[PDB]
């Protein structure tokens, strides 16, 4: 059971990294702004700074507070 | 002509430049356009060569900075003596040194940290110190806290004096360049007047203060009724009843009947059985002899009275057929470049500190030092790390000299030019020897791992298997064990109990020193040490020799000493600068010193340190498993890293819990360093751009534009955090383990 | 190792080793066809990542299986 | 303990996603490298100019996110 | 390369042999009542049994001392002879 | 009880931990003279532990299996003092700090050399900005409603798409 | 103006080498010039035979005194077979090296100029057929040397100190 769980979880993580890498490759090599004009993909590209900044905030908040609670308990 | 030359009031004492941060450089004096400026302000503050091209001003800055460092060290020492005077159990430890743990630091009761005030003994609670200051003060003859107080007050006075001296020699009377370039006078004064006279003075202290007080202490006299040192100096009959030769009173010294001083100027060797340290009579004779030697040696160079040596003429006269002009032009190098002197002195100081580390455990010079295993381990590890850092710094400053201070016109067909001209052969052969050593040591460890895992213990490299005996080291030990018999007939004992003879010194119920045996494991670990040292030397020497140019970038001198790269061309020029070579040599020195200290710790806990019973049975801290477990990497993982780390991780809820906390925190800092080491700069710059957008949306973006750390700064931060985490992890682990098992 | 030291050190070292091979007797008779070069930057990152991941996976798999099967509990 | 470790898991997921989405959305360009699309997916750097451009490609974002996914699955 | 890099003056080895036999073959009044060369000759005398090393016997120390002395004497003799033709000290 | 947690007043594990800590401190105490300063320190420790455990019991903390207070952060009225009340205090302090920092940045963007004002802080200006953080939420709401809090997207640098 | 033993490579300061006693001593240079690898006029087959003989003969020993069966009664046979297998693998190495490096019908690219400048004939070892002959001779000589070492050590049992 332990081996199966660890196996499929690591496989899933690698697969997710691959999915995001191929999304990046799509944007570089296959994304045409002419045909994708003001659709959902173009709107993601438009407010990407907001997305990245809010991900940064969520990561910072989680890391700070979880690490602080752990160090407090230690 | 050697004369005193100064300039009056060169720099006005004013706070005007305190308000201007980057005043020392033209680039930083404009202002902080970006955040990088702040970091640059701290990275160019002490690079005096970069501030100006004037060597006189650089020399003045260096002199005053040295005065400031001396003041800082005086403050630090005064603090140690103060904490010994008030927040210490020094007198209780004097009454019973074998059962009271030294402690000189007491925490405040604020957040439960008061648990750190452990029961060290003598009716005292505090942090158990491992600096060896208690034993040093015992050797010096200090018996009361009043003496520590007066020493601390004198230390504060000397710190103020050094601070004033720095101010005076920068702002009021600044020496000229001719004064600094008098290297012959400087050597004569630092040999005769600094080392020789200092050794003579310390011999005087020992003769008049340390020997009588310490021999009364060895006799069992309570320190309270031990007469004060000035009573020994004044009432010389009181001193003569301990050593009768004092009744002669300087007559033997001037009649050359020096043998009459054999009472307190001995050449015994070995250890004092009562304290486990060196005999202080031997130490006094040692210091007197080296004082005489240094005072003689300091009369070698010609300053202005004729009679002496011109070092320029000595150097120019040493050349041969295999070299060109030999040591021609090196006098100008070493009298006009501060970085060359810094490189030489750093290398020598690091090697000297390593010698100190090796020699202070084999001959413990202080009473009750060997049996204090925590102090021994701490001193060894501390001085090993200091020496390694200094050696790497010597490499760094040799590279800096090669980049900036090197002048090809005045260096033609000399030794430096010829070394530059066959650097390819040097680095080729050093690379080959590094590969050969790595294979025939670590591959031997891997062979042992594999045969142990395959169930073939007879195919391993051990004492019960194919044996690799260190016959040369064993022969050297045998020779040193028999030195008093034939080779040094005026010696009672050998140089150290580690050579041989079957003698075991056991202060209290512990073991001070005993003959250290060498076998296959010692062969393997010494060859591992050689491998690590040669690889570090390879990295550093390749950085120094190829700092100016290489087949890849023929104009690397124009790029500078501290630059990230030259671009992604030629396949990629990442880390081509000598600074990056120092950056990697820091990692390799870290590995070398780490393995050295691990070997020391395991060997001592396994074969030397232990407890002896009344019958005479000697049991060791680990149990003598180094000979059979150090041959295998799994043995290192299990019997050393896993077995001996049981105490740092179980230290919670006790006075050693701080060691576990810092163990984990150092692990954290190391892991944190990993991302500065692995990541780049564009990624973080773009993340910073997104964060800056977030701030601009709310009109809170700073005018000082946030920038990611430079590439070189990224590497510097990574290596700094890496070394801090690793070294602090080991520090916590050793201290917890050795306080628990000792 | 592949993630910390980046490229230039190894390119200079390989230059030195090429000189050494070309100047050594009985071995300069043997010649390479592809000029030896240090690994590229992207290749170095990928090789270091592969080593890191393989070590991660093997270390944790060994620990997991050994600690769950040594004590069936 | 389950609370703290699930929040650590959320931290790991959020940070790995931050790295991967940042690589995917900055793949076509950024303020440091506005013409990143012409250089492809996996290129070393853009040289030491403009302060330094190490790990400026989206492939380098994937490289940096593999460490975080390994940590999170660990 | 001129094929005479080690300018052959075969008198150097004989002069060094004489100048190292003279100091080593001296009855020193110190702990060594006899001379060290006689010890370095006794060593081989006790070690003439075929197929066996000295095994940490009192032979290695004398060997090392005597041969280091011989090597330094030979090197200094070579340097002294070949520095006169040159102007290293003149 | 809020996830099967007993109150710490009648929690046997909580009392067991009390007893164990007091017993450990007394065992450490037995090796010192009563009049000695270490004895006074250990007795102060014992009093501190006793008052700490009494305070934890008196506020109705929830102890789980064994004695360990557990915090409820779901908004329950009986546990507002664990996260909601200190949480609000934190929000007031953090918003204070951020708001006054933002105000200082605003007030130094109109200066002739703002960077010098950032590396060398105008202490009088900074202090009279800091004094304004007492009523920071009101100012934040006013700026949000008036439109002076958020910059328009047309005046913010963005990278090419 | 001193003697200056060390000189540039053939007097050329701009070639990447030096003239050292290690490089071109009369004894060292004589020794290296007469090694079978450097006897360019001799046929590659005989040079390969000599090289393989020497190498198999020296290779037999380590396998015999360090192999896994060094404590068994088949120690000699095991070591000899290990040496022969290493010789065979190195023969494959030489064959593939010759296949990759040299093409049939091409002239030799080995240096045909001496230090003096005699402009001798190019060495035929650096050719497809030359390397093929060298590899065949090396195989034969390696097997012969392994057999000879095994015969001297075990079949004949000559007295040797360590074996
Ligand atoms: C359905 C699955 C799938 C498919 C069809 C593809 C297909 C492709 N990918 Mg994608 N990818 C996937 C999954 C997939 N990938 C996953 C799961 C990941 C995350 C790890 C990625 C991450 C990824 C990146 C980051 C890139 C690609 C690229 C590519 C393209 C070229 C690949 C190449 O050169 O192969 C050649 C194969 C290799 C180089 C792999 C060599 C072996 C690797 C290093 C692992 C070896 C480990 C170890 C040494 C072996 C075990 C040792 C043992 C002792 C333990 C191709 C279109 C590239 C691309 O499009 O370029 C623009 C590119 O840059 N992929
Ligand atoms: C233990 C190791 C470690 C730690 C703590 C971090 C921490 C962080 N990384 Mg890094 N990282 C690491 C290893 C680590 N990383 C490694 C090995 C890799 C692979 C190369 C990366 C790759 C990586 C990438 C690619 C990214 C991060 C990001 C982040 C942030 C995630 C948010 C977070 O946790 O905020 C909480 C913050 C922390 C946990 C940092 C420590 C805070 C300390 C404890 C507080 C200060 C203490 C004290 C006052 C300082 C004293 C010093 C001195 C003044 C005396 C955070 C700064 C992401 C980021 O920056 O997004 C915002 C991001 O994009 N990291
Ligand atoms: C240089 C080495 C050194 C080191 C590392 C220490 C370290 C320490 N000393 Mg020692 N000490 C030293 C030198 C040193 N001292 C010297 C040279 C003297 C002689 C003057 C002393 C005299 C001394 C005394 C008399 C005491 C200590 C104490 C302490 C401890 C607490 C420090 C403290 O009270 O700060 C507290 C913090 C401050 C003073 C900083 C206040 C200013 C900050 C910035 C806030 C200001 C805010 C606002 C502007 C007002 C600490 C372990 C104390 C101790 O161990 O008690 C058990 C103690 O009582 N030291
Ligand atoms: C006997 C004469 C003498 C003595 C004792 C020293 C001693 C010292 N010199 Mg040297 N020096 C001398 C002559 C002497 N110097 C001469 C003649 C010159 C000119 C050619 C120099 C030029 C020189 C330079 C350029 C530098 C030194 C430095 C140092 C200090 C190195 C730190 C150290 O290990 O000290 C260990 C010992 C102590 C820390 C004890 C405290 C110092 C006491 C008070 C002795 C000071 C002796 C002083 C020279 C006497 C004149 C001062 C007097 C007017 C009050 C050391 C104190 C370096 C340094 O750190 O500068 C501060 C340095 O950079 N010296
Ligand atoms: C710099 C080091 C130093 C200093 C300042 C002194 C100072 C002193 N010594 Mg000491 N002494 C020293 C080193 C030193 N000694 C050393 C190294 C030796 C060993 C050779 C001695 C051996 C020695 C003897 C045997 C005697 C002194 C005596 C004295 C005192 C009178 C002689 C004098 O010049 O004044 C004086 C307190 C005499 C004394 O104590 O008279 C009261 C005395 O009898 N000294
Ligand atoms: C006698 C000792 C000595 C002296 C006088 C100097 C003097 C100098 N060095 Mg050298 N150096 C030394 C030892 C020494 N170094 C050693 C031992 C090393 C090996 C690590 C080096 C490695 C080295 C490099 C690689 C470089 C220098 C540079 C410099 C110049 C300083 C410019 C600068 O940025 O510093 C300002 C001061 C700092 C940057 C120090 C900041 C703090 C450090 C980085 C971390 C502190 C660690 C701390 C202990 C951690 C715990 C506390 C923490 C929790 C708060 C100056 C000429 C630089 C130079 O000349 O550039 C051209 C340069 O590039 N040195
Ligand atoms: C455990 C990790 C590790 C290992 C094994 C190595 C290995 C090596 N490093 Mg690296 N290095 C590392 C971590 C490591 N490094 C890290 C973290 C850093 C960052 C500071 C560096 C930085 C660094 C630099 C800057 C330099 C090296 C150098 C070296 C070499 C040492 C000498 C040599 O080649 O012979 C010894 C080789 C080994 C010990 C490798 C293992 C070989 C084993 C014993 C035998 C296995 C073979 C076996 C038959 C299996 C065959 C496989 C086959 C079936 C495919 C070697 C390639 C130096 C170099 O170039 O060499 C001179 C050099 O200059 N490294
Ligand atoms: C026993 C050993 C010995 C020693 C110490 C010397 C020492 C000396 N010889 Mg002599 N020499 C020796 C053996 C020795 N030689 C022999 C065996 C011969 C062959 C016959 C010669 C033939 C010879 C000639 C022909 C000349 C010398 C000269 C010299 C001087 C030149 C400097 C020198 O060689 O470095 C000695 C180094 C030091 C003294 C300092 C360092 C000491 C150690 C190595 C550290 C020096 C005094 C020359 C000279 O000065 O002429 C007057 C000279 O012309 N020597
Ligand atoms: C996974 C494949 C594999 C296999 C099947 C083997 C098999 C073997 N190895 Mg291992 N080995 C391997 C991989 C492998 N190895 C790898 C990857 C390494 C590097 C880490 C090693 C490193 C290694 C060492 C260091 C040693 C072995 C030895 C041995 C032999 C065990 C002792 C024995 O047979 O008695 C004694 C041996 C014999 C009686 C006969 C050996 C000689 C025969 C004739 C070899 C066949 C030669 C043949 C002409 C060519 C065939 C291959 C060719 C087509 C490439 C055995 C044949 C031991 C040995 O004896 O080496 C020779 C030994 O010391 N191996
Ligand atoms: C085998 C090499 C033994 C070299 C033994 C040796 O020490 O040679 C010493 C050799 C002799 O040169 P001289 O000492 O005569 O040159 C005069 C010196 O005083 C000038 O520094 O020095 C060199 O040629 C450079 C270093 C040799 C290369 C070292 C490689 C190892």
């Amino acid at each position: 059971q332990a081996a199966l769980y660890t196996h499929h979880q690591y496989i899933a993580g690698f697969i997710m990294t691959g999915a995001f890498a191929h999304g990046a490759i799509f944007f570089i090599r296959d994304y045409n702004p002419e045909q994708n004009k003001d659709n959902v993909l173009a709107r993601m590209l438009e407010h990407k700074e907001a997305i990245i900044s809010h991900l940064s905030w969520a990561s910072l908040f989680l890391g700070f507070h979880t690490l602080g609670l752990y160090v407090h308990n230690d | 002509e050697v004369k005193i030359m100064v300039e009056k009031d060169p720099v006005k004492t004013s706070f005007e430049k305190w308000a201007k941060p980057g005043h020392f450089s033209r680039t930083l004096a404009k202002g902080p356009n970006t955040t990088t400026w702040i970091w640059n302000l701290h990275a160019d503050a002490h690079d005096f060569d970069s501030h100006t091209n004037d060597l006189e001003e650089i020399s003045r800055k260096v002199f005053s900075a040295h005065f400031g460092q001396l003041a800082v060290i005086f403050i630090w020492l005064s603090g140690m003596y103060f904490h010994g005077a008030r927040f210490s159990n020094y007198e209780a430890w004097l009454s019973d040194p074998t059962h009271i743990k030294p402690s000189a630091q007491v925490v405040w009761p604020i957040v439960g940290q008061k648990i750190l005030n452990g029961d060290v003994g003598g009716g005292f609670q505090g942090i158990q110190i491992t600096s060896g200051f208690f034993q040093l003060w015992r050797a010096s003859g200090i018996t009361s806290e009043l003496q520590l107080y007066t020493t601390a007050i004198g230390g504060l006075i000397f710190a103020a004096l050094m601070l004033f001296a720095g101010w005076f020699h920068y702002h009021k009377a600044a020496p000229k360049l001719a004064w600094f370039q008098n290297v012959e006078s400087m050597l004569n004064h630092h040999l005769a007047g600094l080392l020789g006279l200092g050794s003579l003075a310390w011999a005087g202290h020992q003769v008049h203060v340390s020997l009588p007080i310490n021999r009364l202490l060895d006799a069992g006299v309570d320190p309270k009724e031990i007469p004060l040192p000035h009573e020994f100096i004044l009432n010389r009959d009181l001193l003569a009843q301990l050593y009768p030769s004092f009744s002669k009173g300087l007559t033997p010294f001037f009649t050359l009947n020096w043998s009459e001083y054999s009472d307190f100027l001995t050449f015994r060797g070995g250890l004092n059985p009562v304290t486990g340290g060196l005999w202080l009579t031997d130490t006094a004779h040692h210091h007197l002899a080296i004082a005489v030697l240094f005072l003689v040696a300091g009369h070698m160079y010609r300053t202005n009275f004729g009679i002496g040596h011109s070092m320029k003429e000595i150097l120019e006269a040493h050349k041969g057929p295999f070299t060109g002009e030999g040591h021609k032009g090196l006098y100008e190098i070493l009298t006009t470049s501060w970085h060359a002197q810094l490189a030489i002195n750093l290398a020598m100081l690091g090697s000297l500190t390593i010698i100190v580390a090796h020699h202070m455990y084999a001959m413990p010079p202080y009473p009750y030092l060997a049996t204090d295993y925590a102090t021994q381990l701490s001193l060894f590890t501390h001085h090993m790390w200091i020496g390694g850092f200094l050696v790497v710094g010597a490499a760094a400053h040799a590279a800096i000299f090669m980049v900036r201070d090197y002048d090809p016109t005045t260096q033609y067909n000399n030794l430096l030019d010829r070394v530059l001209r066959h650097r390819d052969a040097i680095i080729s052969h050093l690379n080959w020897v590094c590969i050969f050593l790595g294979f025939h040591s670590f591959g031997l460890y891997i062979h042992n791992d594999t045969m142990s895992a395959l169930g073939r213990p007879q195919d391993m490299f051990s004492d019960t298997a194919i044996q690799l005996q260190p016959v040369f080291a064993q022969w050297i030990q045998n020779t040193h064990a028999l030195a008093p018999s034939l080779t040094a007939p005026n010696a009672t004992a050998s140089t150290s109990l580690t050579w041989g003879g079957g003698d075991l010194v056991a202060v209290g119920g512990k073991v001070a020193l005993l003959p250290i045996p060498l076998g296959t494991a010692d062969f393997l670990v010494h060859h591992i040490h050689a491998f690590t040292i040669h690889v570090t030397v390879l990295i550093l020497l390749k950085g120094v020799l190829f700092a100016r140019s290489s087949r890849l970038i023929p104009d690397k001198a124009n790029l500078g000493f501290r630059f990230p790269c030259d671009g992604p061309g030629r396949g990629g020029t990442c880390q081509v600068s000598a600074w990056d070579h120092v950056f990697l040599g820091l990692f390799w020195m870290y590995n070398a010193i780490s393995v050295v200290i691990f070997h020391f710790s395991w060997k001592m806990q396994s074969d030397v340190w232990g407890s002896i019973s009344d019958q005479g049975v000697v049991t060791h801290i680990t149990g003598g498993n180094f000979a059979q477990s150090s041959i295998t990497i799994n043995g290192w993982l299990r019997d050393f890293l896993w077995a001996q780390a049981s105490q740092v991780i179980q230290s919670y809820g006790s006075s050693l819990s701080a060691y576990g906390l810092l163990f984990l925190g150092a692990h954290f800092v190391w892991a944190f360093s990993l991302m500065f080491l692995f990541s780049g700069r564009g990624y973080w710059q773009e993340l910073i751009e997104s964060i800056v957008w977030a701030h601009n949306k709310l009109k809170v973006a700073p005018a000082i534009q946030p920038r990611a750390l430079s590439i070189v700064q990224g590497r510097a931060v990574g290596v700094a955090h890496y070394l801090l985490g690793g070294i602090a992890t080991t520090w916590a682990f050793f201290l917890a383990r050795i306080i628990s098992v000792g | 190792m592949f993630l910390i030291s980046w490229r230039g050190y190894w390119q200079e070292l390989i230059e030195t080793l090429a000189w050494a091979h070309e100047r050594t007797p009985l071995a300069n008779l043997v010649r390479w066809k592809d000029k030896p070069v240090a690994l590229s930057i992207v290749q170095a990152r990928l090789v270091g990542l592969a080593h890191f991941s393989v070590g991660y996976i093997f270390t944790y798999a060994a620990f997991l299986i050994a600690s769950t099967s040594g004590k069936f509990g | 303990g389950d609370f703290l470790v699930h929040h650590a898991i959320a931290l790991g997921l959020h940070t790995t996603t931050l790295i991967l989405v940042k690589g995917a959305l900055d793949a076509r360009g950024s303020k440091l490298m506005p013409d990143k699309k012409e250089f492809g997916y996996s290129f070393p750097c853009d040289g030491p100019g403009r302060g330094g451009t190490c790990d400026i490609s989206a492939w380098d974002a994937f490289y940096l996110a593999v460490f975080w996914m390994l940590n999170t699955i660990g | 390369f001129n094929r005479d890099w080690l300018r052959k003056d075969l008198s150097v080895i004989g002069f060094g042999l004489i100048g190292w036999l003279a100091p080593s073959s001296l009855p020193v009044i110190n702990g060594n009542s006899l001379t060290g060369l006689f010890l370095g000759s006794i060593g081989p005398e006790l070690a003439h049994f075929p197929t066996g090393p000295a095994l940490t016997s009192p032979f290695w120390l004398w060997m090392i001392t005597w041969h280091v002395g011989l090597f330094i004497v030979l090197t200094l003799g070579q340097i002294g002879f070949k520095g006169r033709q040159d102007g290293y000290w003149n | 009880d809020v996830a099967g947690l007993t109150p710490c007043k009648e929690s046997k594990g909580f009392a067991k931990r009390q007893k164990q800590e007091i017993k450990k401190l007394e065992g450490r105490l037995k090796l010192y003279a009563p009049d000695s300063a270490p004895a006074l320190a250990i007795n102060a420790t014992i009093e501190k532990t006793k008052r700490r455990f009494e305070f934890y019991g008196n506020q109705g903390l929830l102890c789980g299996t064994d004695g360990l207070p557990h915090l409820i952060v779901d908004g329950d009225q009986a546990h507002l003092g664990e996260f909601v009340y200190p949480g609000l205090v934190f929000l007031y302090i953090a918003g204070w700090i951020g708001w006054v920092g933002r105000a200082y940045l605003i007030d130094v963007r109109t200066s002739k050399k703002p960077t010098e004002k950032e590396i060398i802080i105008d202490v009088p200006l900074a202090l009279r900005i800091m004094s304004k953080g007492l009523t920071w939420p009101v100012a934040a709401i006013g700026e949000l409603r008036s439109g002076k809090l958020v910059e328009k997207s047309s005046n913010i640098t963005v990278s090419p798409r | 103006e001193k003697y200056q033993v060390i000189e540039p490579l053939n007097g050329d300061p701009f070639i990447g080498g030096f003239e050292t006693p290690v490089t071109s001593s009369p004894l060292i240079a004589w020794y290296l010039s007469n090694l079978p690898a450097y006897r360019t006029a001799v046929a590659p087959l005989l040079r390969g035979v000599e090289i393989g003989l020497a190498h198999g003969y020296l290779l037999v020993g380590p396998f015999v005194l360090a192999g896994p069966l060094r404590n068994s009664a088949v120690r000699g046979e095991a070591g000899s077979l290990a040496a022969a297998g290493l010789v065979t693998i190195l023969t494959m190495c030489l064959t593939i090296y010759g296949i990759a490096s040299f093409k049939e019908g091409e002239a030799s690219k080995a240096p045909s100029l001496t230090l003096t400048g005699r402009q001798k004939e190019a060495d035929k070892l650096q050719t497809a057929e030359g390397w093929a002959s060298f590899t065949g001779g090396w195989f034969f000589g390696g097997l012969s040397g392994v057999a000879w070492a095994y015969f001297l050590l075990y079949v004949i049992n000559l007295p040797y100190p360590v074996k």
